[PDB]
């Protein structure tokens, strides 16, 4: 069963390549020893990124792990070759980035062009219905409740990227969506596991206005109330209509423990959820649309921490926004990307 | 439903050993750090040990450093705390708690507010009673 | 300084004020203003069991023989664990929520003590709105002194109870409700429908006005006491106010009032007391020290001196003159010697 199986991951803001040790219950970094670009592309294809490959180099291990994985100097799949070595010869572990992501417009309300190049508007019947985040030239992260029946068919959806104004999303200009995959454990009753993937029929052309956001790795080591950003065409006022122009705002993460308080959401926040906003209220984080991006800046990289899931009203006290926890979905996303190609 | 279930607590002689176990349900250990905390009677809850989502990162408070040992079984979704050379000072209610991996896996000082999910705990008393 | 006191002025009896048997708590610290009277600082320091006396913006020695427009004496019993809060400029609970010592005024802090047999601690809550919604009284043991942890101000239309007509529809977290007095606004509660939870009642000041996650929505606003101000009120847990046990009106249980504590004043079988002396109008007025005599009979002439002649305050150069010259400048007849003078500005 694919869920029971795992293998490989990227850990931390420095993309430390980690392999799981059969029967030892543990992750181990990889020695730079005899590593090259081909091995990095192999690991990326193992994670489901296909021919995508950005960089691979040697960095210092900051995870504090027990042992490393060193490829047998010559054993003749090279995957088994990696045995439990106590140290690396090159004194360096493998940093591997499979795709150029997390970069936007440097600092220089209404969103600026290129400020959120991963933001996409998802339309049905020529009308902006949801938002999403670019992760590959052909893959978009959104919410599962956006694509529930009867919108589970990919032919209902068109994606618009690099465009800030809805009025400038004309009939014909958006990329057709080929596949829609809801999370298998999505529960519309509780909005648990509210995440879905859209694969486009045609690859996006990346530029200053259209770029992907990095998927979050385990061990990001974010602050308890880490400052994050939300963006979208979300109605600023309740019951309001879709904002014509793209907007963005800053929010702070809210501890899940504090978010599950009785006088907040009273144990409705699951491990598949994170909370963000402001508890006291009065702060307009309503700009975001459902499935839109929740991102944070760490190690000078923009990471997708959450996708807009649910929330009682908006800018309401004791009712912060609840987002899907992309960190716990990154493996499922990798699996879906690998199973496609 | 997410549950954390502690067991293995009991009454033990000073210098004895116990093995606490914590069964985790509702989420994967690959994305969450698991800590053992203890609360003494009428004292604040203090961090005892921590194992990260990677399984290699382990941290221990200086009061039990080198005497206790935390471990995890991902296949069994069970975290074990081996308490060796138990002292009367170790008498407390031992709780199992889970924190996400978005934040730091294991800290040197275990902040209980970073941990989002809690079990009910098991009582451990270390006194001279019956060998 | 040339001093001419008004004759037959009464004694200020500041010792009688400090040694009064009714001793207030810092929450209800008491004030007495002395004016148009004579005092003896050494006699005061003897009659009062003085533990410490220190002045700010005023020389201790210059009090003797000097006059003042008024002397303001504030007093209250010292809760022991809070004594360090009385340090000048401290941000402790006493100066934050009970009595702020004005560090800019010419003041003197007097720490003294009284024998336990002659002391009755007066613990009273001065908050008008706390009593309006049922404060009650402090049921404490003898010599326990109350102090505030957190002060809260509310507008005149404040009411801590929820509207029963709204509460009747509450399905979750049903707050207690009662009838608010006319002209007041009921506690705000929203009916929310989070996820599948219908008619979830979410009210202001949760969990309490001290730790409320939304201070902006809680009408009880945290405040620090100003100079010469009392604590406007203790925090009210609005979740314990719709009990409406009787009187058919909004009434809060006594354990709903938060942000207050107490400690004993007793040390060495004596109750410690703090007093603040604020000296208004130094070298002016008629509240004069008799510690030094009216040796001003020999008025210094030809030198620039401050003068207070029967209440007329100024500065000038005295030059002795006869009545023929009186037959830009002022002058007076000193009735002690009947000598006439002139006063030129310095
Ligand atoms: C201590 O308290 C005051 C301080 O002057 C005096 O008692 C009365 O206090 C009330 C306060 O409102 C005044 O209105 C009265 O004029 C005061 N005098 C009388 C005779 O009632 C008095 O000095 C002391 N009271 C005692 C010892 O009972
Ligand atoms: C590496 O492979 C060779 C050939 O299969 C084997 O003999 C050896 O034991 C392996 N491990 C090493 C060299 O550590
Ligand atoms: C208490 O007051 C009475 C009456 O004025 C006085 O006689 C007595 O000395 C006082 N107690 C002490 C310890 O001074
Ligand atoms: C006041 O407190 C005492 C204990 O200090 C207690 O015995 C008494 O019953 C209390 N009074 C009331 C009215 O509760």
């Amino acid at each position: 069963n694919p869920s029971n199986w795992c293998c490989v991951r990227l850990y931390g803001p420095n993309f430390i390549l980690q392999v799981y040790s059969s029967q030892r219950k543990s992750w181990h970094p990889v020695c730079q020893d005899d590593w090259n670009e081909n091995y990095g592309r192999a690991a990326c294809r193992d994670m489901g990124y296909k021919n995508n490959f950005y960089s691979s180099q040697g960095i210092v291990d900051d995870s504090g792990s027990t042992s490393f994985m060193k490829l047998n100097t010559s054993a003749g799949d090279i995957y088994k070759k990696l045995y439990h070595s106590d140290a690396c010869s090159s004194k360096a572990v493998v940093s591997l980035r499979c795709i150029a992501c997390g970069v936007n417009l440097n600092s220089s309300e209404s969103a600026l062009p290129g400020a959120w190049p991963w933001q996409v508007s998802l339309h049905v019947q020529n009308v902006h219905v949801c938002g999403g985040s670019i992760i590959t030239p052909e893959w978009i992260v959104t919410a599962a409740h956006c694509v529930e029946k009867p919108l589970n068919n990919p032919w209902h959806w068109t994606a618009f990227a690099g465009i800030l104004r809805q009025s400038f999303m004309f009939y014909g200009a958006g990329y057709q969506v080929e596949k829609v995959i809801s999370h298998p454990n999505y529960d519309s009753k509780t909005k648990n596991n509210d995440i879905a993937l859209m694969k486009l029929q045609k690859p996006l052309t990346f530029n200053d206005l259209v770029k992907p956001v990095c998927l979050p790795n385990p061990g990001m080591m974010l602050q308890p109330e880490q400052l994050c950003w939300i963006s979208g065409w979300g109605a600023t006022e309740e019951k309001g209509k879709t904002s014509e122009v793209l907007n963005a705002a800053k929010v702070l993460l809210i501890e899940t423990q504090r978010c599950n308080s009785r006088y907040v959401y009273d144990n409705l926040i699951t491990p598949a959820m994170i909370c963000a906003g402001f508890l006291q209220g009065n702060v307009d984080s309503c700009q975001g649309d459902a499935g839109g991006p929740l991102v944070t800046s760490k190690n000078n990289i923009w990471w997708l921490i959450g996708d807009t899931s649910w929330g009682s009203g908006c800018a309401k006290a004791y009712r912060p926004g609840v987002y899907g926890n992309v960190m716990v979905f990154t493996d499922w996303i990798y699996r879906q990307m690998r199973a496609d190609g | 439903q997410v549950q954390l279930v502690e067991s293995g607590g009991g009454l033990v002689q000073p210098g004895g050993s116990l093995r606490l176990s914590c069964v985790v349900s509702g989420f994967s250990l690959d994305y969450y750090a698991i800590g053992w905390f203890r609360q003494a009677p009428g004292k604040e809850r203090e961090g005892v040990s921590c194992i990260g989502s990677s399984g290699d990162k382990t941290n221990y408070a200086d009061s039990v450093k080198g005497r206790f040992t935390i471990s995890r079984d991902n296949a069994k979704n069970t975290v074990y705390l081996q308490m060796n050379s138990l002292k009367p000072e170790d008498t407390a209610v031992y709780y199992c708690a889970a924190e996400s991996a978005l934040y730091s896996d294991c800290t040197e000082e275990q902040n209980p507010m970073l941990y989002d999910y809690w079990g009910q705990g098991t009582q451990v008393t270390v006194s001279s009673h019956h060998h | 300084t040339v001093y001419r006191r008004i004759p037959n002025l009464p004694d200020c009896d500041i010792d009688n004020w400090l040694n009064n048997v009714s001793v207030p708590s810092p929450l209800n610290w008491e004030r007495r203003i002395f004016s148009n009277c004579n005092f003896n600082l050494s006699t005061l320091l003897r009659l009062v069991h003085v533990d410490s006396f220190s002045c700010n913006n005023l020389d201790k020695s210059k009090i003797f023989g000097s006059c003042f427009n008024s002397i303001t004496v504030d007093k209250f019993a010292i809760p022991n664990r809070r004594r360090d809060d009385l340090q000048l400029g401290s941000s402790g609970f006493l100066q934050s929520s009970n009595y702020k010592i004005d560090i800019s005024s010419s003041s003197c802090q007097l720490y003294y003590s009284l024998p336990l047999v002659n002391v009755t601690i007066n613990n009273f809550n001065p908050s008008s709105w706390n009593r309006r919604y049922g404060f009650g009284s402090f049921n404490l043991s003898s010599y326990d002194v109350v102090y505030s942890d957190h002060c809260f101000s509310v507008n005149s239309d404040f009411c801590p109870c929820a509207d029963p007509s709204v509460v009747n529809s509450c399905a979750k977290s049903k707050p207690p409700s009662a009838i608010c007095p006319a002209g007041t606004k009921y506690r705000h509660c929203d009916l929310d429908t989070t996820l599948y939870v219908k008619n979830w009642c979410r009210c202001s000041c949760l969990p309490d006005p001290i730790s409320t996650y939304s201070p902006n929505t809680c009408p009880q606003k945290k405040v620090v006491v100003g100079i010469g101000e009392h604590c406007p009120g203790l925090g009210i847990n609005e979740e314990k106010c719709g009990t409406q046990l009787n009187h058919s009106s909004c009434f809060c249980s006594p354990d709903a009032f938060l942000g207050w504590s107490f400690d004993s004043c007793i040390s060495n079988n004596r109750c410690n007391i703090f007093s603040n002396f604020i000296f208004n109008g130094i070298n002016s007025g008629t509240t004069c020290s008799n510690d030094l005599l009216y040796s001003n009979t020999e008025i210094s002439t030809g030198v620039c001196v401050n003068y207070d002649l029967y209440g007329i305050t100024g500065q000038g150069i005295f030059k002795e003159v006869s009545a023929v010259y009186y037959n830009n400048i002022i002058g007076f007849k000193d009735f002690l010697t009947n000598k006439t003078y002139t006063i030129l500005p310095c």
